[PDB]
This record gives structure tokens, C-alpha cells and sequence, in this order.
């Protein structure tokens, strides 16, 4: 949608402190640990019998990167989120079928993520400015089923 | 259906909060009136400011309805019944508003515990929390 | 969103047979009685205490013909129901704030209030056309929280 | 929480749809296929078009936990317990999927049901669908 200065400064700050070599996988294994009804989608990635094991597969991490990405594309492009995201959106809805509530958990575990590494730094306003970039994210990613 | 690893999990992190809880309660309000800014139509009469006493205050009464459910976990719709009946019939809160606290509490307790809040840890909390927002929203008539 | 030629066919033949004076009434009505949060936003409406009390107060059904009223307008209006909606969208977000689900239940409401009324007439592929209709009126008036 | 007046109201319901129950239920699934499209990825294996001698098939199955949910309507979670792990453990189902489903059973017994579909009985079969998809996703781990 549309974010503030302040908020678009509040995102591009922590962003650039994040390693996107890890984040990614992060979410995504935390996102089939704590839902695991995700797991469903996943079922060529081998052990994921255990949170350890699930964090430690290196096709989570390996796609977790690959997602994370798509999120970086989403920061440099916040007022247009519906052009970046339309062929991840044909992907993930006409192809794969995921229900759009996963979108928004997966943003929310992103935003644990980022609050588990920056701690008292992910502030409530960060959070906020965060909020409103994943639910973007979320509703764009979501555009085929609209 | 809480597990037994997921009481342990829980009680845990509740060990680590300690007293700060109902900062944190608090904190989690804060987060919550800021990124879902349709919650604050429940509090027209708090200031919602940073720093406000009246959401400090509140956030010890949330703190100690959620120690009060981890104390009494196996019986948590017993525990939470009048809590539950204030926040349907009289307060008519939207049970969507639920998952929206329940994940800036999870947030809170991110950004203040980094050795507890594994994977784990974070699925046992999750869990919690939706069950208290189930009996939470159980009396609906 | 997009309706094939036979799902807007199915889906203005049988809203041509709609009594556009009742069915408004009827599916807000059973949204203050199904989920009785909703009521809080009707204070002013006077006696909401029973399922009789609500079906029967003439201001639910004086505002639920209203409300009917905008569905007819974005059955006129189906692949521009973004500008259609777009003031009972800053009425219903930013000075409601009413939550967007609200507005996904009283569309699943309404599809019940068709089935009721027509029976076996509404059929799966009828209510299938209908849930598009729902969904995209809905996706539309939360256009705001987008 | 299904109070009295729900029991009463969801057992004078199926007491309606009778032998029907489990025709009903085939419907159920198929508005769901139709109407929500993604539902239809945890059936492969099914012929999911009209007439399907699987659909009619599964409906008798749905129709037949549901029966045996309102028999034992004091006790759900024990009655439907291998039901919500096979859902939750086995079949991995979104819980998002169960409203879709409630949903069109609701449909399904209002097309049905000109009658005892009131507004109170509406509320009450809402509820019951609910109380029903709160166990079927209760065990998810
Ligand atoms: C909400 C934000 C999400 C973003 C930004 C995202 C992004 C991506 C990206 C960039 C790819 C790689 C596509 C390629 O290889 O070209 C991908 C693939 C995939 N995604 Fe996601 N995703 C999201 C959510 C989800 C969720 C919630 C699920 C399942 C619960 C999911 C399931 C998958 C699967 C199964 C693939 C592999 C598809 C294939 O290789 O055939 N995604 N996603
Ligand atoms: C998620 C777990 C929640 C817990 C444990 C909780 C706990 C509490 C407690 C302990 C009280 C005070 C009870 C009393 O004074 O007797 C309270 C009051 C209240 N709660 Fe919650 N609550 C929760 C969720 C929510 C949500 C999601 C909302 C709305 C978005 C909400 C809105 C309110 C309001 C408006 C009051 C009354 C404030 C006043 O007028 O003094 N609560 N809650
Ligand atoms: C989802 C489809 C909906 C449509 C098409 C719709 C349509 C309308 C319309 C046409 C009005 C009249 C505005 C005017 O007087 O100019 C209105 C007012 C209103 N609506 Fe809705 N509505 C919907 C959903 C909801 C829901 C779910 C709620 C609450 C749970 C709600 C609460 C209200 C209230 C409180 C008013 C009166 C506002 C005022 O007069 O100040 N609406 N709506
Ligand atoms: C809402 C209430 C529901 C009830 C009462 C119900 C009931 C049942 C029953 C009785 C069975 C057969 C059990 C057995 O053979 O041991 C079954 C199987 C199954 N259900 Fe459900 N179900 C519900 C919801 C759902 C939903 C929402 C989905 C997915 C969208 C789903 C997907 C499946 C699948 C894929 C099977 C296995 C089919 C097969 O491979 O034979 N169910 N269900």
C-alpha cells in the first residue's frame, strides 16, 4: 500500500542489517514447524519430522532464500507490489494452490523473525511500517484469486 | 490440545518473562494498536499514547489472565469463563481481533527472549495462545 | 473479479426474482443474530435482545435494503467494483473500521439467504457464481485496508 | 459452547433432512469443489465431476461423522478424535477449509430446509459447524 517516510525509513533501515542468506529459510522452517498443514506443499524436501530437522534441511534453507528474495524485490518496488508479485501470484494460486491465510502467516513469521533478531530494536512503530509491507505483500501475492 | 512438551514450553517462557509480564502485556497492546490500527475502536475512552497508564494497567490485567491460564492449563475454559463472557457479550469483541493480539504477544516476547524463542518454543506459544483465544471467543450467543 | 457469460447468467437471472425490499433485511438481520459482534455496530438500532426482536426492527430492515442496494450496484458494475465501492469502502475502513472479514461473512449470509429462498433452484453451479460476486464485493469494500 | 436451545435446534434439524443426510452431504462437497476451487487439490485421486459415484460416496461419510458429532454433542472431542488426527496428522488439511465446508453444508440444508432454516436454527447449525471444526483442527503438531 502505501507507507510513510517514516515507515519506509523504519523498513529500509532493519533491511539492510538482515542476512538474506538465512532469514528466509528461518521463516520458512518456522512457518511449516508452527503450521504444519504447510508441510503439504513441501513433501519432496525430505526430513522434516522434527523442528531440528526442519531447520536443518538445507531445501528449506535453499527455499527460503528463493522466497526471501521475492521480499526484497517487494521493498524496492512498495507502490507496485502487484506487477512484482504477478507471476509468483499465478504460481502460488492458479499453479499450487495455497490458501491466501498462508500468505499472511508466512509475513507474520517473517515479523517474529525480525523481532527474535533485532530484538528491542524491532520497535512497535518498525513493527507497524513492517505490518503493513507484508500484508502488501500478502494481497499481491494473493491478486489471482481476487 | 496442548502437549505435554508444549506446557513445558510454555511454562518456561513464562519462568524466563518473570516479572516483567506485565510490560510486556503492555508492549504487546502498544504493537497491536499500531499495526492494526481497526483494534483501537475498542479502547474510544484510553489514551493510546506511548507511555500511557491506562494501556501500562491494562497490559498487567492481559499478563495476569495469561499466567492465570498457564496456571491452570488443563482447565483453561474454566479459568478464562468469566473473562470470556466479558469479551463477547459485553465488550462484542470481533474474534478475528484474537489472532491479531495473540501475534503482537508472540512478537513481545520475540524481541525480549532470544535464547527461548526457538521454533519450538515459538509453535508451544502459538498453540497457547490459540487456546486462549478459543475459550476466548467461545461464548458468543 | 471475471464471471464467465454463464455465471453472470446465472447470476442476474435469478437476482432479477430478488425482493430487493426483504432480502436486505434478512441477511443483515441474521448477521446480528449468527455473529452477534456485529452488533455493536448497530447501538442506535434499538431492540437487537432476541433473533424475533432483530428480524422484526425496522432500522435493520430499513438499513439492510440499503446495504442490498449496493450489491445491485456491483451486480451493474462487475468488472469495475474497485470505483463502485470505493466510498462505502472509506465509510466501512477508515470510519468504521469495521474488520474485512465481517464483510466476507455477511456475503456467505446473503448466499444463504438466496439458498432459503430459492431451494433447489440455487444451485451449485448458482452458488458458485454467487461466491464470486461475495468475494470481489467484499475484496472491493476493503479495497481502504489494502 | 452449544447452549440447550443449539442442541435442541441441530437435533430437530437432522431430524428433518432424515434419510437424506447423506445425499446432502455429496452436495456439500460438490458446492465447495465449485465454489472454492482450491479445495479440490486434496482430492487427486477423485472424480470430482456431477454424479460422481466418489462424491456420493464420501457425502455418506461427512453426513455420518456429523450424525454421530450431534449423537455426542456433550462429548465432540472424544467422539471425532481419529477424525481430527487423520485431517490434521495424515491429510494435512488447512483450517481454513473447514469454514468453506461449514459453509456449504449451511447452504446445503437452507436449500433444503424452507422451514426449519430460521435465523435461531441458522445461528444454531452455524455454531455446531464451529464446534465441529474447532476439534477437526485441534490436533495439529
Ligand atoms: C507469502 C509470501 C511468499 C513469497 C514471497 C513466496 C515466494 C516464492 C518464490 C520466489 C518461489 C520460487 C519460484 C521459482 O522457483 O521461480 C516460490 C516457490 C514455491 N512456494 Fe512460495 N512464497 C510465499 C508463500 C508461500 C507459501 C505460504 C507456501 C505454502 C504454504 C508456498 C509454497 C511454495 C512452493 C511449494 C514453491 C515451489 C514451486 C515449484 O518449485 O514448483 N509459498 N515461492
Ligand atoms: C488475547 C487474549 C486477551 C486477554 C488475555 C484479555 C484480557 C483482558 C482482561 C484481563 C481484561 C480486564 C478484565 C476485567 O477488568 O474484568 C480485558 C478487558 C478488555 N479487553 Fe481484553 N483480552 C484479550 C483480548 C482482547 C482483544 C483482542 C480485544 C479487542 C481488540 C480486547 C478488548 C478489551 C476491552 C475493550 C476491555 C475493557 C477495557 C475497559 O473498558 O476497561 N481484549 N481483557
Ligand atoms: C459486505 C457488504 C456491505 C455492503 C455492500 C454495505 C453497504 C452499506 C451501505 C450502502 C450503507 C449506507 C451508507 C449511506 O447511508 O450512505 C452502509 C452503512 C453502514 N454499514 Fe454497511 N455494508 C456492508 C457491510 C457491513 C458490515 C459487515 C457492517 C458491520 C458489521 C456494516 C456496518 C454499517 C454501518 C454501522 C452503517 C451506517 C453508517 C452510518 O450511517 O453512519 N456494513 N453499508
Ligand atoms: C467439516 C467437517 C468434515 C467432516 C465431518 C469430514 C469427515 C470426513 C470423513 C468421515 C472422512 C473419511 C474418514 C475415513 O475414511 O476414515 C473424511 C476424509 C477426508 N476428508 Fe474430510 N471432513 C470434513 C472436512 C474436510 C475438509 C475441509 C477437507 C479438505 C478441504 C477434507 C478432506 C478430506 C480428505 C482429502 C479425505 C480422504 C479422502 C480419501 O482419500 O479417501 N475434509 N472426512
Amino acid at each position: 500500500v502505501h507507507l510513510t517516510p517514516e515507515e519506509k525509513s523504519a523498513v529500509t533501515a532493519l533491511w539492510g542489517k538482515v542476512n538474506v542468506d538465512e532469514v528466509g529459510g528461518e521463516a520458512l522452517g518456522r512457518l511449516l514447524v508452527v503450521y504444519p498443514w504447510t508441510q503439504r506443499f513441501f513433501e519432496s524436501f525430505g526430513d522434516l519430522s522434527t523442528p531440528d530437522a526442519v531447520m536443518g534441511n538445507p531445501k528449506v534453507k535453499a527455499h527460503g532464500k528463493k522466497m526471501l528474495g521475492a521480499f526484497s524485490d517487494g521493498l524496492a518496488h512498495l507502490d507496485n507490489l502487484k506487477g512484482t508479485f504477478a507471476t509468483l501470484s499465478e504460481l502460488h494460486c492458479d499453479k499450487l494452490h495455497v490458501d491466501p491465510e498462508n500468505f499472511r502467516l508466512l509475513g507474520n513469521v517473517l515479523v517474529c523473525v525480525l523481532a527474535h533478531h533485532f530484538g528491542k530494536e524491532f520497535t512497535p512503530p518498525v513493527q507497524a511500517a513492517y505490518q503493513k509491507v507484508v500484508a502488501g505483500v500478502a494481497n499481491a501475492l494473493a491478486h489471482k484469486y481476487h | 490440545v496442548l502437549s505435554p512438551a508444549d506446557k513445558t514450553n510454555v511454562k518456561a517462557a513464562w519462568g524466563k518473562v518473570g516479572a516483567h509480564a506485565g510490560e510486556y502485556g503492555a508492549e504487546a497492546l502498544e504493537r497491536m494498536f499500531l499495526s492494526f490500527p481497526t483494534t483501537k475502536t475498542y479502547f474510544p475512552h484510553f489514551d493510546l499514547s506511548h507511555g500511557s497508564a491506562q494501556v501500562k494497567g491494562h497490559g498487567k490485567k492481559v499478563a495476569d489472565a495469561l499466567t492465570n491460564a498457564v496456571a491452570h492449563v488443563d482447565d483453561m475454559p474454566n479459568a478464562l469463563s468469566a473473562l470470556s463472557d466479558l469479551h463477547a457479550h459485553k465488550l462484542r469483541v470481533d474474534p478475528v481481533n484474537f489472532k491479531l493480539l495473540s501475534h503482537c504477544l508472540l512478537v513481545t516476547l520475540a524481541a525480549h527472549l532470544p535464547a527461548e524463542f526457538t521454533p519450538a518454543v515459538h509453535a508451544s506459544l502459538d498453540k497457547f495462545l490459540a487456546s486462549v483465544s478459543t475459550v476466548l471467543t467461545s461464548k458468543y450467543r
